[PDB]
RNA sequence: GGGGAACUUGAGUGCAGAAGAGGAGAGUGGAAUUCCACGUGUAGCGGUGAAAUGCGUAGAGAUGUGGAGGAACACCAGUGGCGAAGGCGACUCUCUGGUCUGUAACUGACGCUGAGGAGCGAAAGCGUGGGGAGCGAACAGGAUUAGAUACCCUGGUAGUCCACGCCGUAAACGAUGAGUGCUAAGUGUUAGGGGGUUUCCGCCCCUUAGUGCUGCAGCUAACGCAUUAAGCACUCCGCCUG
């Protein structure tokens, strides 16, 4: 618990102590997405967690759009490695 | 008005301590209300949690 | 047969009286209907009071002195019969207000005005 | 970080006591858990009857595990004919 | 594991079948097969004594181990197989020593799990114990009456029984249909639920499929003639004017018990 | 409006705590109601404004045991808490959602709203398979009535429960859309944070976020709302025109 978070932020670290930098954030958002997805498969009917999932994926979406508008190079270099379309 | 837990400055229940739970349940086994125990609102819910746990564990009767 | 337990139901329509042994063994019983009250009069405190001393009379000839009473349900017979016992010369050592009070139990019947 | 309480019915020969508690601790340690401390109470008049016993034996097993051993413990405890009650708490 | 055929022809208009994901193989182990020729309701002298039977698809018997006698040897189960004798499905489990055996596959069994059968076996799905070791309030299947005879009582798909308490030489166990029974405490049953629970929901669409299964057509008593059934005869479609409805051989056939009332086993049935 | 370079209050991330009937799954337990067998036990029990149908000598009800089951979790419990809404109260565990506080380490406008669309959406209801204690539409019997297809009484099927699908409605109400900023106070209460006397208790002062109650200006046709606006304003959606 919280160790994968440290792993992800430390390995996507762009600036020496960055924890904003939405390219870092979207990593944690994706981790929460797929983790909660494996949780949903074992509990189909947890609709409140489904609502949380919808909120968080929407957050990830507009973060991605902002990064796209900010710079296409960083976007592409992130999406290709994270494998999401 | 007197608040026993914050007066004697003790933290969470540590449910094993069955001595004061008698003082906080009636002789009938009914859990006493705030109006008589005078304890703090935040602590009362963890109280009834502790009494319920020990009650399930048969340290306090359901009815006396 | 020296000690026993007298149980009385205090309902809104009737009042039963029954005596038993510490082993939970009945000896005798009485009721408003047993005495001859048929209508709503069975609910009166007087009917339960009468019930008390007939139960006492059915008790003495078997030789029991000391009692302690359990009362069930709410009704007007709560106060009548208990002191009717000691009016009948007996000695009741304790009063027990045991009534079935379920935590949730079963859903009660519908309302009386629908 | 689990603090387990359980009761063993009074009519156990002191020979078989040590057997039953020892095999339970064996189950805990073998399922990945580690005992952070063991502790006992002994006799106490039960607050109410459970099956036919007026009293019982009270034992405490303060353990720190990965939360998988205690489910097997719960199965073994409920399925043993001699233990009466038991619960597990996640101490914070 | 239930699928619907979209209605293409008219025969498949109402149809359901069970896809066989629970099954793990198609070819059985040659050693345990035994011959079986279908009798078709004919007695030893050749006369017909069981109507409505005969003419199915030919099937080969797989000898199941209902006894679970071999105790203490850790059993590994790696298969779940189809068997056209009984609704349930079976598992070929291979033991440590090296001989294989078939067992009624219980619900929640998967390839690779372990098996034990001693009188001290842990209580899981697939283990077998004498009832004395079984604890109260635990579902169980494949019970028998005379110890060592082998399970008889709960064997069909999705069938289960519950133990309501041990009281001495015998035990109280709730069979299917709820008619609780007194049973010897020295008998060995198989813990769990029979693992083809969805078998009831099949909707056999075609008459031809019931005939494949081997069920001959059944003709109503009413459309018979007077001499060949107590209902037959009468002009037009007649109601049965014979007070109680009756069977082809004379007895009434609605709502009356039939077990010879003096039999010994009755004293154990009547626990109820 | 477009493009480029800033910046951090808006919006997020990290860090330390806090609370909760928030949700899903498994198991566990206490008092009862009913039924059953058993002991004792005589004459009624039950019921309403009177009564009656019912149950009882085939031994009732009552009362002492032991089982069997299914439903809900008493006091704690509070105009308390959580949730976007429906709603969510016994206990434990497994998984999991959101919120608030203090920070100032991070990104630097990434924000608001949102037709269509998607998902949730009480109770009744429907389909399949179980389950069925109590309650109880329908239905029967007894009362009342001129009549009573009801109000009352005794029963009681479907439902009420569980697993998976379907319907998509409610006075689904605060009869008040969402977001942002400003505009007198007093007073409770919930979860915090800081400080003054002690790092004792508990006394007080600030301070956020909720959740009530009175009450200015202001609005209101009247009621009344009044920092939880129905006030002063700006964006976006929905809706109305006897």
């Amino acid at each position: 618990t919280q160790e994968r978070k440290n792993q992800l932020i430390n390995e996507f670290k762009t600036h020496e102590s960055d924890t904003g930098s939405p390219e870092v954030q979207i990593a944690i958002l994706t981790d929460s997405i797929n983790n909660l997805n494996e949780h949903l498969r074992t509990h189909k009917k947890d609709h409140h967690s489904r609502r949380g999932l919808l909120k968080m994926v929407g957050k990830r979406r507009n973060l991605l759009t902002y990064l796209r508008n900010k710079d296409v190079t960083r976007y592409r270099e992130l999406i290709n490695k994270l494998g999401l379309r | 008005k007197v608040c026993y837990f914050t007066s004697n400055g003790i933290t969470h229940i540590d449910y094993k301590d069955v001595d004061l739970l008698k003082k906080f349940v009636s002789e009938r086994g009914k859990i006493l209300p705030r109006r008589v125990t005078g304890t703090n609102a935040k602590y009362q819910r963890k109280l009834t949690a502790a009494i319920k746990r020990a009650r399930q564990m048969a340290l306090l009767p359901y009815v006396s | 047969i020296e000690s026993g337990i007298a149980h009385i139901r205090s309902t809104f329509n009737n009042t039963i009286v029954t005596i038993t042994d510490t082993h939970g063994n009945a000896i005798s019983w009485s009721s408003a209907g047993a005495l001859g009250f048929r209508g709503s009069r069975k609910s009166t405190p007087f009917a339960a009071q009468m019930a008390a001393e007939t139960a006492a009379k059915g008790s003495i000839e078997h030789g029991l002195k000391t009692l302690e009473v359990t009362v069930k349900g709410p009704g007007s017979g709560r106060e009548a019969a208990i002191r009717a016992l000691q009016a009948a010369g007996l000695e009741v050592t304790a009063i027990r207000d045991v009534t079935p009070v379920p935590h949730n139990g079963c859903r009660p019947p519908k309302r009386r005005r629908v | 970080k689990y603090e387990v309480m359980y009761i063993i019915r009074p009519n156990i020969d002191e020979e078989s006591k040590k057997a039953v508690i020892e095999r339970f601790n064996n189950v805990l340690t073998s399922n990945g858990a580690e005992i952070t401390g063991t502790k006992d109470w002994g006799k106490r008049r039960l607050a109410y009857e459970i099956n036919d016993f007026r009293d019982g034996f009270y034992q405490i097993v303060n353990v720190q595990s990965d939360a998988a051993a205690v489910q097997e413990f719960d199965r073994l405890a409920k399925i043993s004919d001699d233990i009466i009650r038991h619960i597990v708490v996640k101490e914070e | 594991a239930i699928k619907k055929y979209k209605p293409t022809s008219n025969g498949r208009r109402g149809m359901t079948t069970s896809d066989f994901a629970e099954i793990t193989t198609d070819k059985p182990e040659k050693s345990l097969l035994a011959p079986l020729h279908k009798k078709g309701g004919r007695n030893n002298q050749g006369k017909l004594t069981v109507r409505h039977q005969g003419g199915g698809h030919k099937r080969q018997y797989r000898v199941i181990d209902f006894k679970r006698d071999k105790d203490g040897i850790p059993g590994r189960v790696a298969t779940v197989e189809y068997d056209p004798n009984r609704s349930a499905n079976i598992a070929l489990i291979n033991y440590a020593d090296g001989e294989k055996r078939y067992i009624l596959a219980p619900k929640g069994i998967q390839v690779g799990t372990e098996i034990m059968s001693g009188p001290e076996a842990d209580i899981k799905v697939g283990n077998a114990l004498p009832l004395i070791n079984i604890p109260v309030g635990t579902v169980v299947h494949n019970i028998e009456l005379k110890p060592g005879k082998g399970g008889q009582l709960v064997r069909s798909a999705g069938t289960s029984a519950q133990v309501l308490g041990k009281e001495g030489k015998y035990v109280l166990v709730r069979l299917n249909s709820g008619e609780v029974r007194m049973i010897l405490s020295a008998c060995r049953a198989s813990i769990g639920q029979v693992g083809n629970e969805q078998h009831e929901l099949i909707n056999i669409g075609k008459a031809g499929r019931s005939r494949w299964k081997g069920i001959r057509p059944t003709v109503r008593g009413s459309v018979m003639n007077p001499n060949d059934h107590p209902h037959g005869g009468g002009e037009g479609r007649a109601p049965i004017g014979r007070k109680s409805p009756m069977s082809p051989w004379g007895k009434p056939t609605l709502g009356f018990k039939t077990r010879k009332k003096k039999n010994k086993s009755d004293k154990f049935i009547v626990r109820r």
